[PDB]
């Protein structure tokens, strides 16, 4: 049939659908109201654990402290997205690169993100200081610039703490919300479950491209799983049988990679859903359910 | 001068495929076709020197001495020019309205000179000829040996110019009275047809609108194509003539024409094209009437390759990764060791062994000649596994083992694979588990360092006694029978019993008459790591790779093949140096022989991809993970069009991104929101109107930060003004319901089928 | 007509597991139709 | 395509190959055998359709005379600054020495030149009746076989 | 005359005539079944 031009246009229109999705995840900077904050202390709530630290020199950060502790943690293989061709040529086989070092001689391209760290470090930096206005109100069309030590309080107060309280217990209750974000970076390890799930996915990232380029040593029962190979140990008549067994063995990974990415496409277009909903609720709201 | 050249988005010189027609369909074809934007060789003609009342010598130029080579076969534009006016090339300050005009042919085998002329282009041999006559109405075809006559500048000459023909069509091309001999009478006046083979006419209606012809030739004959056939309004050329020509032609001459109009009636004569084939993949579109409407050349540049990599003549704007079409002729790198010379002289001197005390020998390190051993016998069975008898001979191994003893090859069919009798139970079983061959041949009489035994001789029992009769031992593949030293006294008369208590075995023997047969077994056994066992090879220096560097080899390297590219690298040390694999097995380096180490990748590497717009119909190309200065050097994977706007090095350049080098591209300074052709990594693409695709950046703005005032209260912004907003949303919520016939669908009611299929 | 069998069965394979694969998408997006009507058409929604 | 097959079908076009051909050198003419048949005198072509029969001409027939001498070529080559270069045959095509080979075979390996190529010839006399060799194939079309 | 999918759709008679090529199994046929009463009917879809 006309099998590649179906495989190609499979995977086109998978990676299409794979910029909506995050396009709409990221629209939310451009219509989104902020206040600013300060840089350590607001009130007496230390907020540096989650703030980008400035500079002097223009080398302009963009990662946060909790955010540099949690990418030296995970594993994950540098692309080489602007000269990778020629990196892998420098150094040998070094076998920890391998599926990177892969993509040319084995025939796919890793594609880069349709957005650099800088964009994805502008779309938290606007979920920590947005206004919000005044969680007594009704609608979503006004929007009052209060502290953020004093919209914590409101906070307290709705879930069943009365002014009283609060007002003689503020120096103890800072202090319990500080020392709760100063544990944060101690539950990046292999116990913490929630953190094996970060892994699981650079992990699955990996294993399906490794799960390509190993179809291609295969003989498949062939005499060899080389075509030139075939077309010279044989003759025109015994090669046709031959090469119709590695055309059958490497037409059925190729369909069932397409099957998979279409499948983990879907997957990850559906979470990035339910990552909306909870940004609105939890990050931008206070929530009433348990 | 007037440049024609290819268009092929009207599907110009592209011949119909064979079979049956389509429509609504773009599919894809490979097969003889020309290049996109080729220009082809013109030739004009024109009329000969006239004069009131007289008709003087011809006008032509030196077509007659031009000899092209055929390769593949041509197509020729025809009358192009017609109804327009023109120069009569005679007299260029003369306009007239342009004619039509059909080439005449020469093509052959063989080329010489015309002695005693001494000037070039006389075909000599069987030579097909093909004239246009009638006034082009008929069209002659024949193949005959052409002998030059002896006459005033009849060709057999001192005093020959040129072969040139010419009508008088006051004479010939009188209305109702076309002579259709008179090109052929003017060809007669200058050879002798001898031996003729066939001859062929067609008849051809006058008009003069536009045309093409075509030729090719293959294992049926010589095929003509013409645009005149099943509908003279289209470009398509269809077949209409084989001719029983199945010698290869390899030249070909286009006879120079003059008519010989009167002086008052000059006409112009419009110049004919002709184009070369080439075995090319094509594109092609079918409308509803069934002629292709329009092709695709995939090669020519990345929107080709584009539109024949997803299969369709219209992309919708997008950035889409291309595959590779072009052909990009290969050369050679072929690196073994020296060695010496396999003996098989104990093969050739003295008795052959039976078959249960067989003879090995197994070589390594050496090399071979296979010819020379078979050429001393007469084989009457070569019989090989995972192997052929042709490739046995060409081959590198890591080692060569040779069985071989006497055996009669009358009981041939006793050695085939799972027989029945006593020769593979207690003599010999062939070991299948490598590739393999046997050859049964026959001992020639000349050949007299081979003694011949007197009595050919097999086992037929080996076994131990036990306590219920009697206990068999069977051969294993490969081993000897475990009744050897039992049989080596000697078997004088048939079924003669041999015994040592424990085992017993018994042997039948009969004369020799006639010549000596014998049997070889021959197994060989590739490895990786440098196979040694290679043929004997005569020197060339031009397998190297000093100088064919960036370019896609075929390599044989100590016995491991393959083709890609090698470039020079500076690496890998421990001692397996010859060839560094990687964790799927592909041979990522090499350590040559003189002191270097290269790179070895495959002959498609570098990633390509196309960004295409298409309100202006405008694209540029990305190599992505690549630097630009490998670019220029490995200028041979990629597309016609990019191999050249490499090479000239003028254009907006190459231009070094976070994601790539960019072709067709230019730094902007410009800032955008909202994105329809995205690169990568915050990168946007432009479309020109400018007349290049430019690079912009994305940057989301955020909305203006409302500070907390220092006072008691807070501020609030509260809106003094609305709209209402739509917001639209598609939910689906059904599919559209199917049954299938399953029996229908795989077995389409055959009873053959549908009892294979219950095996599933 | 081995491999004409082998190569249909692959097709019907195919077809009849995408087949189910679209079924249940359709069958778990007519249920957020229903919690669409229930709470933008018929009501009014207090979530963003 | 069988033999049974071959006479009950309606094809596009029919092509026969025939040649002398003694059939005690049947192995000769097998798919990727060894010797100088299929390098320098005949290759099949295994793109169509096809078959090859081997028979031998009955003493009554008798408008078939027999020549005197079975005839192959055992080379072709051009001179090269080193040794030779050797032109091996394509599928279904006619040897390039073919020109230089007209000129007749009298002995066991006699050589002809042509100063850029050359050829050698093998000759031995036809005892018995004669054999001959068929080599058939057949192409199945769409639209009016 | 063949389809898209190179089906023997139609052909052109000797005498003079046009005919429509189906195969040897065209139609489709559905059966309604009740187990209570064990009654059937057929249904020939999208046929005159
Ligand atoms: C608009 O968005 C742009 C893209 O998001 C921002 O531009 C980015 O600025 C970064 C530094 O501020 C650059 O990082 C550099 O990347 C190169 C990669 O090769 C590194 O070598 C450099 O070290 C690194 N710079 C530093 C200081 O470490 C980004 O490359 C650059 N993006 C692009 C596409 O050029 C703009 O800052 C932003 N502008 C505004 C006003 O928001
Ligand atoms: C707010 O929190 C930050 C980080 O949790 C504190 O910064 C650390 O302070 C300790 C003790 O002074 C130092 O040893 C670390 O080097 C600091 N780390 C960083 C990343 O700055 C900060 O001191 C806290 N602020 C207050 C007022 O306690
Ligand atoms: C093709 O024509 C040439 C004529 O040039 C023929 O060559 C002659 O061959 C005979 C036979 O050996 C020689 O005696 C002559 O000397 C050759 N002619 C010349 C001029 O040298 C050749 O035979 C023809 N081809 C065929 C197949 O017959
Ligand atoms: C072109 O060739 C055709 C066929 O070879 C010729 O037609 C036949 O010619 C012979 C010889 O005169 C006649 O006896 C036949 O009666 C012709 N056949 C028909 C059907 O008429 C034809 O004459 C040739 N034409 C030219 C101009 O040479
Ligand atoms: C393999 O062996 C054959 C012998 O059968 C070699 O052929 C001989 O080569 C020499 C040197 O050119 C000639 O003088 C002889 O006339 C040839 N003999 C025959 C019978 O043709 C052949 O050269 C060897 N192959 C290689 C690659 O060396
Ligand atoms: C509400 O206050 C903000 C200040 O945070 C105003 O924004 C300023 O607007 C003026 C005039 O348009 C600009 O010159 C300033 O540069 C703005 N400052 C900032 C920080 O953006 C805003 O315009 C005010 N709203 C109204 C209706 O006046
Ligand atoms: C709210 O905005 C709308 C649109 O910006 C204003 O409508 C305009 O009113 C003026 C005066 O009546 C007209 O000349 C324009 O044609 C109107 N525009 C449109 C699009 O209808 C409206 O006046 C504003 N309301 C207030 C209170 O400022
Ligand atoms: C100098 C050593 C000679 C050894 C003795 C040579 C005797 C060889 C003759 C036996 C041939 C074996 C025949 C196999 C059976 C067959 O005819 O099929
Ligand atoms: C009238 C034309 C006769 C042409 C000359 C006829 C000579 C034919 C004899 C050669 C037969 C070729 C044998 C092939 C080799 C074989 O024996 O295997
Ligand atoms: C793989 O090889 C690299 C060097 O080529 C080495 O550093 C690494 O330790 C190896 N991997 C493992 C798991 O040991
Ligand atoms: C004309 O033909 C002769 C003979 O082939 C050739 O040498 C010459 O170059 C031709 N003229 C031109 C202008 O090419
Ligand atoms: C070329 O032909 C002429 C005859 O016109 C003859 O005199 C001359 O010798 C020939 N050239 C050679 C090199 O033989
Ligand atoms: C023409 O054919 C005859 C056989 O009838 C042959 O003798 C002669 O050599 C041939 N003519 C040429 C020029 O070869
Ligand atoms: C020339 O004129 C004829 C009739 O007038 C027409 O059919 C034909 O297409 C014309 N050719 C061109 C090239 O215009
Ligand atoms: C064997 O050699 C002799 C040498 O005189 C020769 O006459 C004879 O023909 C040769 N046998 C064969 C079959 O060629
Ligand atoms: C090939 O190598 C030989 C051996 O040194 C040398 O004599 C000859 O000139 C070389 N030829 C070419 C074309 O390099
Ligand atoms: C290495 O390869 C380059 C081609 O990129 C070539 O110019 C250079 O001469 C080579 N160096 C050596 C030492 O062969
Ligand atoms: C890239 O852009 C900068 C500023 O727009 C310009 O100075 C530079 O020349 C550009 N690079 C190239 C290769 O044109
Ligand atoms: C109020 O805030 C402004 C902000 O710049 C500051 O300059 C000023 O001193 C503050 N006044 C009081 C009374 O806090
Ligand atoms: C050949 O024909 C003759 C005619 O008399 C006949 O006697 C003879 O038997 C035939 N040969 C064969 C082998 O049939």
């Amino acid at each position: 049939g006309q099998f590649c031009s179906k495989i190609n246009q499979a995977l086109h229109g998978a990676n299409l659908r794979q910029d909506e999705s995050i396009a709409n995840l990221f629209s939310s900077i451009k219509t989104q109201n902020t206040q600013p904050l300060q840089a350590g202390l607001n009130g007496d709530f230390n907020l540096t654990m989650l703030q980008i630290p400035q500079v002097t020199t223009g080398e302009r950060k963009y990662r946060s402290t909790i955010e540099d502790l949690l990418f030296n943690k995970v594993t994950i293989a540098d692309p080489g997205y602007m000269q990778g061709y020629d990196e892998c040529m420098q150094q040998g086989p070094q076998s920890a690169r391998d599926l990177i070092c892969a993509q040319y001689v084995a025939g796919y391209k890793v594609l880069p993100p349709l957005y650099d760290p800088y964009m994805e470090a502008a779309y938290t930096s606007s979920l920590l200081g947005s206004i919000a206005g005044a969680s007594w109100t009704a609608g979503l069309s006004s929007f009052a610039a209060i502290p953020f030590a004093q919209s914590i309080f409101y906070r307290l107060n709705g879930v069943g703490i009365t002014q009283q309280v609060l007002s003689e217990n503020q120096k103890i209750i800072a202090n319990k919300f500080n020392q709760a974000l100063g544990a944060m970076q101690t539950g990046f390890t292999t116990t913490n479950l929630a953190f094996n799930k970060v892994q699981d996915a650079v992990n699955a990232n990996a294993m399906a491209l490794s799960k390509l380029a190993a179809e291609l040593s295969n003989t498949f029962g062939a005499i060899s799983s080389s075509i030139s190979d075939i077309l010279a140990r044989l003759d025109t008549v015994e090669q046709e049988a031959q090469i119709d067994r590695l055309i059958n063995g490497r037409l059925t990974s190729l369909n069932a990679f397409v099957a998979q990415q279409l499948v983990r496409t879907e997957a990850a277009a559906r979470s990035a859903q339910l990552a909306q909903d909870k940004v609105n609720e939890c990050v931008k709201s206070q929530s009433k359910r348990n | 001068t007037w440049p024609m050249p290819i268009d092929t988005s009207k599907a110009e010189g592209v011949i119909y495929p064979n079979g049956k027609s389509y429509s609504n369909i773009t599919l894809t074809y490979t097969g003889l076709y020309p290049k996109a934007n080729d220009l082809g060789k013109q030739y004009l003609f024109s009329d000969g020197h006239s004069a009131p009342g007289r008709l003087n010598n011809l006008f032509v130029s030196n077509y007659s001495s031009q000899v092209e080579s055929f390769d593949d076969g041509f197509v020729v534009r025809i009358g192009a020019a017609a109804n327009k006016t023109g120069t009569t090339v005679i007299s260029q300050s003369t306009f007239k309205p342009i004619k039509k005009i059909y080439p005449a042919f020469l093509l052959g085998h063989s080329v010489g000179n015309y002695t005693p002329s001494n000037r070039t282009g006389r075909y000599l041999n069987h030579t097909l000829v093909i004239l246009p006559d009638g006034c082009g109405t008929i069209l002659h075809a024949f193949y005959c040996v052409l002998h030059p006559r002896t006459q005033q500048n009849c060709a057999g000459e001192t005093n020959f110019k040129s072969l040139s023909l010419w009508d008088t069509p006051a004479s010939d091309c009188v209305s109702g009275s076309y002579n259709q001999e008179a090109t052929l009478g003017a060809f007669k006046v200058y050879f002798d047809l001898i031996n003729c083979t066939f001859r062929y006419n067609y008849t051809i209606t006058e008009d003069e609108n536009a045309e093409w012809f075509g030729i090719t030739q293959d294992t049926q004959g010589v095929h003509l194509y013409s645009s005149r056939k099943e509908n003279v309004f289209r470009n398509n050329m269809f077949h209409f003539a084989t001719l029983p020509v199945y010698q290869k032609i390899l030249y070909y001459t286009v006879i120079p024409r003059s008519i010989r109009s009167p002086f008052n009636d000059r006409k112009a004569w419009a110049a004919f094209y002709i184009y070369k084939l080439h075995p090319l993949t094509y594109l092609l579109n079918f409308d509803v009437e069934g002629y292709i409407t329009k092709a695709v050349d995939c090669g020519y540049d990345d929107l080709a390759q584009l539109q024949c990599s997803y299969e369709s003549f219209e992309v919708e704007t997008g950035v889409y990764s291309v595959s590779s079409f072009e052909a990009s002729p290969r050369g050679e790198f072929i690196e073994q060791a020296t060695t010496q010379e396999c003996d098989f002289t104990p093969m050739l001197t003295g008795t052959p062994p039976p078959i249960y005390n067989f003879k090995r020998l197994v070589f390594t390190n050496c090399n071979y000649n296979l010819t020379k051993l078979l050429s001393l016998f007469q084989v009457s069975e070569f019989s090989c596994h995972q192997v052929s008898p042709s490739s046995l001979a060409t081959g590198c191994y890591s080692s060569l083992t040779v069985d071989y003893f006497a055996y009669s090859t009358d009981m041939s069919s006793a050695l085939q694979p799972g027989a029945a009798g006593a020769i593979v139970q207690f003599n010999y079983k062939q070991d299948f588990s490598n590739p393999t061959c046997r050859v049964l041949a026959t001992v020639p009489q000349n050949l007299t360092t081979i003694t011949k035994p007197s009595n050919y001789a097999y086992l037929t029992e080996c076994y131990k006694t036990s306590a219920y009769g009697k206990n068999y031992l069977y051969n294993a593949p490969g081993a000897y029978t475990p009744c050897l030293s039992l049989a080596s006294r000697g078997f004088s008369t048939k079924y003669q019993s041999h015994s040592d208590g424990e085992l017993t075995t018994t042997g039948y023997i009969y004369p020799v008459t006639g010549n000596l047969q014998m049997a070889f077994i021959i197994s060989v056994q590739y490895g990786t790591d440098t196979n040694s066992v290679c043929p004997m090879q005569a020197l060339r220096n031009d397998t190297s790779i000093e100088d064919k560097l960036d370019v896609c080899v075929e390599y044989s390297l100590h016995g491991i093949t393959g083709r890609g590219v090698f470039h020079n690298c500076t690496s890998v040390g421990l001692r397996n140096q010859r060839f560094v694999y990687d964790t799927f097995d592909n041979l990522v380096g090499y350590h040559s022989d003189n002191g270097n180490y290269y790179c070895v990748r495959p002959c498609v590497s570098v990633p390509v991809s196309v960004i295409y717009d298409k309100a202006s119909n405008s694209h540029a190309t990305l190599f992505g993970s690549v630097a630009c200065s490998h670019v220029t050097t490995m200028m041979s994977q990629f597309s016609r069009m990019t191999k050249t706007n490499l090479l000239a090095r003028t254009t907006p350049g190459p231009l070094q991104t976070t994601v790539g080098c960019a072709m067709g591209f230019i730094n902007s300074s410009m800032v955008v929101d909202e994105c329809q052709l995205p690169l990568g990594q915050s990168l946007c693409a432009i479309p020109p109107t400018s007349d290049v695709f430019q690079i912009a950046t994305l940057n989301f703005t955020s909305p203006l930060t409302l500070a907390p005032i220092n006072s008691t209260g807070f501020v609030v912004a509260v809106p003094t003004n609305f709209t209402f907003g739509v917001t639209q949303e598609f939910i689906e919520t059904t599919i559209q319901k199917i049954t299938v016939d399953c029996k229908q669908y795989v077995c389409n009611g055959f009873k053959k089928c549908e009892d294979l299929l219950k095996e599933y």
